[PDB]
């Protein structure tokens, strides 16, 4: 019950109890990290309401997204299963990308104030109907999940797993060059630290590390390192987002 | 009726029909032939004190609460110091800026000492 | 449907970035209530220059709280204006209404500095400069007003110094860096990454 | 002499004491105290 | 008692932040430019006026209900005509009004920045009396009741008592220590209670001229925005800073109760003639109508 097949289907079977352990308690505590997050986030409630509508989309994304996979390990209802948790993880994904995107817009393109309705509504469309439009396209031409493990596979599967690699490296490349431009705009050596420390549990960059357990799968290093930081990114997000946040600590 | 007299070198101040601990207070000279200037500026609790640079060092300024008077010590008196010395209040308590200290018509001073030497 | 035009209004008014001006009488505030809306870079800015009201500014100074950035002109060669005008400045960086926005400072006449300084302050004695004569009074001036603008309410706010002259022209690509810049900060302000 | 002027207008006025100013505020207030909505 | 007051509807259509309003329907003042003449009961915006001059400063329904006045920083009285363009635009003045009322469809005072009252006529835009002493410059004004009389307050620690038939003051009251910027009449016509910005609420009467109350709480040290009587007078609806508002029992001076939820400055808390209602608005753009 790894995390790391989610980018690779290799998962070698060296040491199963330490990255079958941190996973499940990372997933555990990042799915009620996450409730806290809903909950601390509602009735606290433009650039904060675009940032908000974001934040509880990509929030209540990663919640279904770990509780899906979970219930899906566990145990044709596992068969949608695969389905719920790659459309939910490619709508949380899709969410990152707009989250990074339009930081890199309001930081590079001052002065041009898009219409409210346009942003919400290009929001929504780019974070969900497209997810849904990869679900229902790579469902239909390959019927898909693995011979013992519910999920994609790669032999009888290998366009499944593209699908969900490629976006998903996409996503992480642009949110990195937008990371990397914020910086630029930004760069002060604590204030670069705070910066990159809210925007990589937001942004999701440690995902980019799945590039080597599609690479290096042979080496367990990158296995329980990605398991551990995408387990755990529940937890970063409601404690490096809110904790920085001195106003909300106080408030 | 908030009224501030004047006397007087030791120049006085005299303030009342208002709580004098709560507003910080300013002496402006109006010299004779030009518009006015601050001259020196003390706070509720006297800790931080300013003055014009000319006057850098020169003068000295001290307010005692519990009589509720403000003085201005003028030492080594130069001629160009010559003027009509006003004390004026700041126009809001418990704030860090006064806007109208030097203004041609305010209503928080009042006073007269055409000083000469 | 009074929503709709209430939409094209919307968009009309967050279009303009307003400004406002404020400087003592001889300084030269016009080479730089009158509106003048003017465009530089396809957008376009409206500022204004109070002059039909009196000198206590205690009163329609807090209803100038929404500016994008105050230009605040100040003469550089009148010795004797120039520390009722630091006043003035410290009576605007302190006020609890106009502690969020910036103010981008314009140095005025320093042609006419030059030529007083080439033919008040005890501490410019001992000042050193951070031909000689007249950069070390105007860099002293400058960090005459800087002291005071960093020396409260930083984070908040920043102030932007300029020198400019009488006959230049480049006053207009200077303010519109200086509100990008601006607005640029308010947007990082908003995501908590500063 | 405007001012002087202004005080010696402003003097001459007749007043009636603060306690009858009060009495008669309390008894308009308590009237119409049955059509006070807040 | 403890007034447990809540927020009855709330209009949120303004662009930027409102200076002012006033009650009939309801309109109110923007920085945006728009003059909006809000639906109390269904919350519909019933006209949207702009504006030539962005600055406002206030906003006046006169008692006929034919037109609305608006004026600020440009100095001209814009009065505009609802039965929707300028019908006039008065000019005398040379500072910021700060206040204005109708006295009838046919004049309207106006108190400007210059330290003087005018008595204007909407026939030909005269002053027909000039009211002038205070050395300050006003920052509010009231109409008595019968209207032959109208109160002011200054940015000096005091207030005047105007008569707009003789054109002459009539007392002074000098009992603040700081700017007034708000006063409204006790609904007999006797007595009016003047906010200032030493935060301290204080009531002057005018049969004794002397200050009978003075609603001073030393936890408090706000300034005050605004002032308004209820219909019977017993409560007192004072709009201080820091985002909040609080009511005092007009006689006991003692507290009764607190308005809040507004995310910035209250600048003005007028209520209904009838006193079905309390209005409020906000430097939020978001008007609010509590009950
Ligand atoms: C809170 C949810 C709404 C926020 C709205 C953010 C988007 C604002 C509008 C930007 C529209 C850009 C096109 C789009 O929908 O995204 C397409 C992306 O996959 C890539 O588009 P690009 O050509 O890189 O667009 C960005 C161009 N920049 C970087 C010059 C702004």
């Amino acid at each position: 019950t790894s995390f790391s097949i989610l980018m690779s289907p290799f998962v070698p079977s060296t040491i199963f109890p330490v990255v079958k352990w941190i996973t499940y308690v990372g997933l555990g505590i990042s799915i009620g990290s996450l409730i806290l997050c809903l909950i601390i986030e509602a009735l606290f409630w433009q650039t904060s309401h675009t940032r908000r509508i974001c934040m509880v989309n990509i929030a209540l994304s990663l919640l279904i997204a770990d509780v899906w996979f979970i219930v899906g390990a566990t145990v044709g209802v596992c068969t949608a299963a695969v389905f719920f948790t790659h459309f939910f993880y490619l709508s949380l994904f899709f969410w990152m990308l707009m989250l990074g995107i339009l930081l890199a817009y309001r930081i590079i393109l001052v002065f041009h104030h898009m219409a409210q309705h346009l942003m919400m509504a290009v929001g929504f469309c780019l974070g969900y109907g497209c997810p849904l439009i990869i679900s229902v396209i790579t469902i239909a031409v390959t019927q898909y999940k693995r011979k013992d493990v519910c999920w994609l596979n790669w032999s009888n599967g290998s366009k499944p797993l593209l699908a969900f690699v490629v976006p998903a490296l996409a996503i992480v490349a642009v949110n990195f060059v937008v990371v990397l431009l914020v910086l630029t705009k930004l760069w002060t050596i604590i204030r670069v630290g705070k910066s990159l420390l809210i925007l990589t549990p937001l942004l999701g960059l440690t995902w980019g590390f799945g590039i080597g357990t599609i690479v290096d799968s042979q080496n367990l290093a990158w296995h329980v390192i990605f398991a551990l930081l995408n387990a755990f990114q529940g937890f970063f997000i409601l404690c490096f987002g809110i904790l920085l946040d001195s106003k909300l600590r106080q408030l | 009726q908030v009224q501030l007299q004047e006397s007087g070198l030791r120049l006085s101040c005299a303030a009342s029909g208002f709580t004098f601990s709560n507003y910080k207070m300013n002496w402006v000279r109006q010299a004779p032939g030009k518009g006015l200037e601050w001259v020196s500026d003390i706070s509720q609790s006297g800790a931080r004190i300013s003055y014009t640079g000319s006057v850098k060092g020169r003068f000295t300024i001290s307010r005692d609460n519990a009589k509720n008077t403000l003085y201005l010590q003028m030492n080594s008196l130069k001629p160009e110091d010559t003027a009509v010395y006003y004390c004026a209040r700041c126009p809001a308590p418990f704030t860090r800026d006064c806007f109208d200290v030097t203004s041609t018509t305010y209503a928080y001073r009042g006073q007269g000492t055409q000083v000469t030497v | 449907k009074i929503e709709k035009q209430l939409q094209k209004d919307k968009q009309v008014y967050r279009a303009t970035h307003r400004l406002l001006l404020l400087g003592a009488d001889n300084s030269g505030k016009s080479t730089i209530i009158f509106e003048t809306k003017f465009q530089v870079d396809k957008v376009n800015f409206h500022m204004f220059d109070v002059g039909g009201q009196r000198d206590e500014r205690r009163k329609w100074i807090q209803c100038f709280n929404d500016v994008t950035a105050i230009i605040f002109v100040v003469d550089s060669s009148d010795y004797n204006r120039l520390q009722e005008a630091l006043n003035l400045f410290k009576s605007i960086w302190n006020n609890r209404w106009l502690r969020t926005i910036s103010v981008i400072l314009f140095l005025n006449k320093q042609d006419l500095l030059a030529e007083k300084v080439l033919a008040y302050f005890p501490e410019f004695a001992r000042y050193t400069t951070p031909d000689p004569r007249v950069t070390r009074a105007k860099y002293f001036i400058r960090d005459e007003f800087l002291r005071i603008s960093t020396a409260s309410g930083d984070g908040r706010h920043y102030c932007y110094p300029h020198f400019t002259c009488a006959v230049d022209t480049e006053n207009a690509r200077r303010i519109f860096n200086d509100c990008k810049d601006i607005i640029l900060q308010m947007n990082l302000r908003e995501y908590n990454l500063v | 002499r405007k001012l002087v002027e202004q005080l010696k207008m402003e003097a001459n006025i007749d007043r009636i004491k603060v306690s009858k100013a009060a009495a008669d505020l309390m008894a308009y207030c308590e009237a119409h105290a049955k059509e006070d909505p807040l | 008692g403890r007034i447990q007051m809540r927020t009855r509807r709330t209009l949120r259509g303004h662009l930027a932040k409102i200076y002012a309003m006033h009650w009939g329907l309801l309109v109110s003042a923007s920085q945006d430019g728009k003059l909006i003449i809000w639906d109390s009961y269904t919350t519909n915006k019933v006209h949207a006026i702009p504006l030539r001059s962005s600055w406002v400063m206030t906003c006046a329904y006169a008692p006929s209900g034919n037109y609305v006045a608006c004026g600020g920083l440009d100095n001209i009285c814009s009065i505009y005509n609802l039965k929707v363009r300028v019908s006039r635009e008065l000019a005398g003045h040379t500072g910021y009004l700060s206040c204005c009322r109708f006295l009838d469809d046919n004049q309207i005072v106006t108190s400007s920045g210059d330290t003087t009252c005018a008595l204007w006529d909407i026939e030909t835009g005269q002053q027909t009396t000039t009211f002038t002493g205070h050395t300050g410059d006003v920052m509010s004004l009231s109409l008595a009741p019968d209207t032959r009389l109208f109160v002011s307050g200054a940015c000096d620690a005091s207030a005047k008592l105007w008569d707009v038939r003789e054109g002459m003051c009539r007392q002074t009251f000098t009992g603040h220590e700081s700017d007034i910027n708000a006063i409204c009449f006790f609904p007999n016509g006797n007595a009016f209670a003047t906010g200032s910005d030493d935060a301290t609420c204080r009531l002057f009467d005018l049969r004794a001229d002397q200050e009978l109350m003075t609603y001073s709480h030393d936890n408090i040290i706000c300034g005050i925005t605004s002032v308004s009587f209820s219909k019977s007078g017993r409560l007192l609806l004072a709009g201080y800073d820091d985002f909040n508002c609080n009511v005092w029992d007009a006689l006991k001076a003692d507290r009764a109760g607190v308005l809040a939820g507004h995310d910035n400055r209250v600048s003005c808390l007028g209520v209904t003639d009838d006193g079905m209602a309390v209005a409020t608005g906000s430097w939020d753009s978001f008007l609010k109508i509590w009950n």
